[PDB]
Protein backbone atom coordinates (compact mmCIF):
# COMPACT_ATOMS: atom_id res chain seq x y z
CA UNK A 1 0.00 0.00 0.00
CA UNK A 2 1.12 3.22 -0.87
CA UNK A 3 0.05 7.15 0.35
CA UNK A 4 -1.51 9.34 -2.25
CA UNK A 5 -2.31 12.92 -2.16
CA UNK A 6 -5.67 12.75 -4.38
CA UNK A 7 -8.44 11.39 -2.94
CA UNK A 8 -8.24 8.27 -5.01
CA UNK A 9 -9.03 6.02 -1.57
CA UNK A 10 -13.29 19.51 14.93
CA UNK A 11 -10.11 21.37 12.97
CA UNK A 12 -6.66 19.76 13.89
CA UNK A 13 -4.18 22.73 14.24
CA UNK A 14 -0.62 22.92 13.22
CA UNK A 15 1.85 23.75 15.72
CA UNK A 16 2.97 26.67 13.33
CA UNK A 17 1.38 28.13 10.58
CA UNK A 18 3.44 27.05 7.20
CA UNK A 19 3.53 29.32 3.98
CA UNK A 20 4.25 27.13 0.56
CA UNK A 21 6.28 28.74 -1.92
CA UNK A 22 7.55 28.39 -5.42
CA UNK A 23 10.46 28.74 -7.57
CA UNK A 24 9.20 29.49 -11.07
CA UNK A 25 11.32 28.13 -14.10
CA UNK A 26 12.84 31.15 -15.61
CA UNK A 27 11.39 32.13 -19.28
CA UNK A 28 14.64 34.13 -20.28
CA UNK A 29 18.14 34.89 -19.16
CA UNK A 30 16.97 38.05 -17.16
CA UNK A 31 14.95 36.96 -14.26
CA UNK A 32 16.18 36.70 -11.32
CA UNK A 33 15.61 34.19 -8.34
CA UNK A 34 14.18 37.13 -6.47
CA UNK A 35 12.09 36.99 -9.79
CA UNK A 36 11.30 33.70 -9.65
CA UNK A 37 10.57 33.12 -5.90
CA UNK A 38 6.94 33.28 -4.81
CA UNK A 39 4.81 33.02 -2.14
CA UNK A 40 1.20 30.74 -2.55
CA UNK A 41 -0.74 30.23 0.20
CA UNK A 42 -0.23 29.82 4.13
CA UNK A 43 -1.98 27.07 6.05
CA UNK A 44 -2.28 26.64 9.69
CA UNK A 45 -4.74 23.52 10.03
CA UNK A 46 -4.06 19.58 8.60
CA UNK A 47 -7.80 20.43 6.94
CA UNK A 48 -6.11 23.17 5.39
CA UNK A 49 -2.87 21.51 4.39
CA UNK A 50 -4.73 18.80 2.55
CA UNK A 51 -6.64 21.28 0.78
CA UNK A 52 -3.91 23.01 -0.75
CA UNK A 53 -2.06 19.57 -1.66
CA UNK A 54 -4.95 17.98 -3.50
CA UNK A 55 -5.51 21.44 -5.88
CA UNK A 56 -1.58 22.62 -6.74
CA UNK A 57 0.40 20.13 -8.80
CA UNK A 58 2.05 16.84 -8.18
CA UNK A 59 5.33 16.78 -7.75
CA UNK A 60 6.22 15.08 -10.99
CA UNK A 61 4.06 17.14 -13.00
CA UNK A 62 6.57 20.26 -12.45
CA UNK A 63 9.39 21.32 -14.46
CA UNK A 64 13.20 21.46 -13.82
CA UNK A 65 14.23 23.98 -12.22
CA UNK A 66 11.22 24.75 -9.89
CA UNK A 67 11.28 24.10 -6.45
CA UNK A 68 8.04 23.61 -3.41
CA UNK A 69 9.50 25.40 -0.43
CA UNK A 70 7.39 25.03 2.82
CA UNK A 71 8.74 26.95 5.70
CA UNK A 72 7.28 28.08 9.07
CA UNK A 73 4.75 31.39 8.73
CA UNK A 74 7.55 34.37 8.61
CA UNK A 75 10.46 32.83 7.34
CA UNK A 76 11.68 33.26 3.93
CA UNK A 77 12.62 30.06 2.07
CA UNK A 78 16.44 31.84 1.46
CA UNK A 79 19.49 31.81 3.04
CA UNK A 80 19.89 35.47 3.61
CA UNK A 81 16.83 34.95 6.55
CA UNK A 82 17.35 35.85 9.49
CA UNK A 83 15.68 32.37 10.85
CA UNK A 84 18.20 30.17 8.26
CA UNK A 85 21.41 32.60 8.13
CA UNK A 86 23.41 30.38 11.03
CA UNK A 87 22.03 26.61 9.80
CA UNK A 88 22.31 25.03 6.66
CA UNK A 89 20.23 22.01 5.13
CA UNK A 90 20.65 17.97 5.21
CA UNK A 91 20.14 17.44 1.46
CA UNK A 92 19.30 14.07 -0.15
CA UNK A 93 19.21 13.67 -4.13
CA UNK A 94 17.25 10.96 -5.63
CA UNK A 95 19.52 9.61 -8.47
CA UNK A 96 17.74 6.98 -11.17
CA UNK A 97 14.18 7.00 -12.15
CA UNK A 98 12.63 8.48 -9.29
CA UNK A 99 9.01 6.67 -9.48
CA UNK A 100 8.72 7.10 -5.90
CA UNK A 101 8.71 11.20 -5.87
CA UNK A 102 5.27 11.98 -5.15
CA UNK A 103 5.01 9.59 -2.07
CA UNK A 104 8.10 10.41 -0.99
CA UNK A 105 7.34 14.39 -0.86
CA UNK A 106 3.98 13.61 0.50
CA UNK A 107 6.26 11.96 3.70
CA UNK A 108 8.38 14.11 4.24
CA UNK A 109 5.72 16.93 4.34
CA UNK A 110 4.10 15.16 6.96
CA UNK A 111 6.65 14.21 8.79
CA UNK A 112 7.81 18.04 8.50
CA UNK A 113 3.76 19.34 9.77
CA UNK A 114 3.33 16.63 12.08
CA UNK A 115 6.81 17.77 13.94
CA UNK A 116 7.80 14.41 13.90
CA UNK A 117 11.06 14.46 13.26
CA UNK A 118 12.71 17.69 14.15
CA UNK A 119 13.63 17.96 17.61
CA UNK A 120 10.70 19.79 20.48
CA UNK A 121 13.17 23.13 20.67
CA UNK A 122 12.82 23.48 16.98
CA UNK A 123 15.58 23.17 14.45
CA UNK A 124 13.61 23.17 11.25
CA UNK A 125 12.35 26.28 9.60
CA UNK A 126 11.26 24.28 6.07
CA UNK A 127 11.22 21.86 3.02
CA UNK A 128 12.16 22.00 -0.08
CA UNK A 129 11.49 19.86 -2.92
CA UNK A 130 14.23 20.89 -5.97
CA UNK A 131 13.69 19.38 -9.59
CA UNK A 132 16.95 18.96 -11.33
CA UNK A 133 18.00 17.17 -14.03
CA UNK A 134 20.07 15.25 -12.37
CA UNK A 135 18.26 13.92 -10.16
CA UNK A 136 15.46 15.64 -7.76
CA UNK A 137 16.53 16.83 -4.18
CA UNK A 138 14.60 16.97 -0.89
CA UNK A 139 16.11 19.13 1.79
CA UNK A 140 15.70 19.90 5.47
CA UNK A 141 16.64 23.29 6.65
CA UNK A 142 17.82 24.54 9.71
CA UNK A 143 17.98 27.11 12.23
CA UNK A 144 21.95 26.11 13.51
CA UNK A 145 24.77 23.72 13.16
CA UNK A 146 24.37 21.91 16.16
CA UNK A 147 25.50 18.23 16.07
CA UNK A 148 23.66 16.22 17.72
CA UNK A 149 20.41 17.86 17.04
CA UNK A 150 21.19 17.47 13.14
CA UNK A 151 22.22 14.26 13.35
CA UNK A 152 19.22 13.17 15.80
CA UNK A 153 16.68 14.72 12.47
CA UNK A 154 18.89 13.39 9.99
CA UNK A 155 18.70 9.82 11.36
CA UNK A 156 14.43 10.38 11.16
CA UNK A 157 14.44 11.59 8.20
CA UNK A 158 16.57 8.76 6.18
CA UNK A 159 13.68 6.73 7.51
CA UNK A 160 10.84 8.95 6.02
CA UNK A 161 12.73 8.79 2.80
CA UNK A 162 12.95 4.94 2.95
CA UNK A 163 16.28 5.01 3.18
CA UNK A 164 18.27 1.98 3.94
CA UNK A 165 22.11 2.75 2.74
CA UNK A 166 24.53 5.14 4.04
CA UNK A 167 26.20 8.29 2.40
CA UNK A 168 22.57 9.53 1.01
CA UNK A 169 22.39 11.90 3.55
CA UNK A 170 24.31 15.33 3.35
CA UNK A 171 24.53 18.16 5.61
CA UNK A 172 25.21 21.94 3.83
CA UNK A 173 26.20 24.69 6.17
CA UNK A 174 24.55 28.03 4.54
CA UNK A 175 28.09 29.59 4.67
CA UNK A 176 30.74 20.26 0.10
CA UNK A 177 28.83 18.58 2.42
CA UNK A 178 29.77 18.71 7.11
CA UNK A 179 28.10 16.18 7.60
CA UNK A 180 27.14 12.71 5.95
CA UNK A 181 24.96 10.03 7.07
CA UNK B 1 11.12 2.14 -1.92
CA UNK B 2 8.63 3.77 1.28
CA UNK B 3 5.63 1.98 2.47
CA UNK B 4 2.90 2.65 4.12
CA UNK B 5 3.68 -0.18 6.35
CA UNK B 6 7.22 1.49 7.36
CA UNK B 7 7.05 1.85 11.06
CA UNK B 8 8.00 5.57 10.51
CA UNK B 9 4.27 6.27 9.68
CA UNK B 10 3.28 5.08 13.89
CA UNK B 11 5.56 7.65 15.19
CA UNK B 12 5.33 10.38 17.00
CA UNK B 13 7.59 12.01 19.93
CA UNK B 14 5.71 11.39 23.38
CA UNK B 15 6.14 13.65 26.50
CA UNK B 16 7.09 17.08 24.55
CA UNK B 17 7.52 20.50 26.23
CA UNK B 18 7.36 23.46 23.52
CA UNK B 19 5.31 22.02 20.96
CA UNK B 20 1.36 21.09 21.88
CA UNK B 21 0.39 19.61 18.09
CA UNK B 22 2.52 17.11 17.05
CA UNK B 23 1.00 14.18 14.51
CA UNK B 24 1.96 10.87 12.86
CA UNK B 25 1.93 10.72 9.44
CA UNK B 26 -0.85 7.65 9.95
CA UNK B 27 -2.52 10.21 11.79
CA UNK B 28 -2.54 13.17 9.07
CA UNK B 29 -3.47 10.70 6.94
CA UNK B 30 -6.56 9.12 8.56
CA UNK B 31 -7.58 13.20 8.40
CA UNK B 32 -6.90 13.54 4.42
CA UNK B 33 -10.27 14.16 2.66
CA UNK B 34 -13.44 11.76 1.68
CA UNK B 35 -14.04 12.96 -1.70
CA UNK B 36 -17.55 14.51 -0.71
CA UNK B 37 -15.49 16.39 1.95
CA UNK B 38 -12.86 17.44 -0.77
CA UNK B 39 -16.26 18.63 -3.58
CA UNK B 40 -20.01 18.86 -3.11
CA UNK B 41 -19.62 18.97 0.92
CA UNK B 42 -16.76 20.55 1.28
CA UNK B 43 -16.27 23.22 4.28
CA UNK B 44 -17.29 26.76 2.44
CA UNK B 45 -14.02 28.12 4.06
CA UNK B 46 -12.20 25.39 2.62
CA UNK B 47 -13.46 26.30 -0.62
CA UNK B 48 -12.37 30.03 -0.54
CA UNK B 49 -8.56 28.56 0.02
CA UNK B 50 -8.96 26.81 -2.72
CA UNK B 51 -10.47 29.33 -5.17
CA UNK B 52 -7.69 31.76 -4.23
CA UNK B 53 -5.19 29.68 -4.94
CA UNK B 54 -3.05 30.23 -8.34
CA UNK B 55 -4.12 29.65 -11.53
CA UNK B 56 -2.42 26.66 -13.85
CA UNK B 57 -0.38 29.44 -15.82
CA UNK B 58 0.93 30.48 -12.43
CA UNK B 59 3.43 27.38 -12.35
CA UNK B 60 4.65 27.41 -15.82
CA UNK B 61 4.52 24.07 -16.46
CA UNK B 62 5.28 23.84 -19.76
CA UNK B 63 8.73 25.44 -19.32
CA UNK B 64 11.42 23.23 -20.10
C1 LIG C 1 17.89 28.97 -2.36
N1 LIG C 1 18.47 29.94 -3.25
C2 LIG C 1 18.75 29.79 -4.57
N2 LIG C 1 19.28 30.97 -5.05
C3 LIG C 1 19.68 31.26 -6.45
O1 LIG C 1 19.40 30.10 -7.16
C4 LIG C 1 20.70 29.55 -7.57
C5 LIG C 1 20.59 28.01 -7.43
O2 LIG C 1 20.42 27.69 -6.04
P1 LIG C 1 20.15 26.21 -5.50
O3 LIG C 1 20.55 26.30 -4.07
O4 LIG C 1 18.83 25.64 -5.69
O5 LIG C 1 21.20 25.37 -6.24
P2 LIG C 1 21.16 24.04 -7.05
O6 LIG C 1 22.43 23.31 -6.69
O7 LIG C 1 19.93 23.22 -6.88
O8 LIG C 1 21.25 24.58 -8.51
P3 LIG C 1 21.62 23.82 -9.80
O9 LIG C 1 23.17 24.10 -10.06
O10 LIG C 1 20.77 24.46 -10.91
O11 LIG C 1 21.38 22.34 -9.73
C6 LIG C 1 21.83 30.22 -6.68
O12 LIG C 1 22.98 30.57 -7.44
C7 LIG C 1 21.24 31.56 -6.42
O13 LIG C 1 21.63 32.27 -7.53
C8 LIG C 1 19.35 31.88 -4.05
N3 LIG C 1 19.79 33.16 -4.11
C9 LIG C 1 19.72 33.79 -2.92
N4 LIG C 1 20.14 35.04 -2.82
N5 LIG C 1 19.25 33.24 -1.75
C10 LIG C 1 18.78 31.93 -1.67
O14 LIG C 1 18.42 31.50 -0.58
C11 LIG C 1 18.84 31.23 -2.89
Amino acid sequence: PHMTVLSDSVKHPLNTAWTLWYTKPAVDKSESWSDLLRPVTSFQTVEEFWAIIQNIPEPHELPLKSDYHVFRNDVRPEWEDEANAKGGKWSFQLRGAGADIDELWLRTLLAVIGETIDEDDSQINGVVLSIRKGGNKFALWTASEDKEPLLRIGGKFKQVLALTDDGHLEFFPHSQPSITL
Amino acid sequence: GPHMTDPITNYKPMDLQYKTYAYSMNELYHLKPSLASASYEEDPLISELVRSLPKRKFWRLRMG
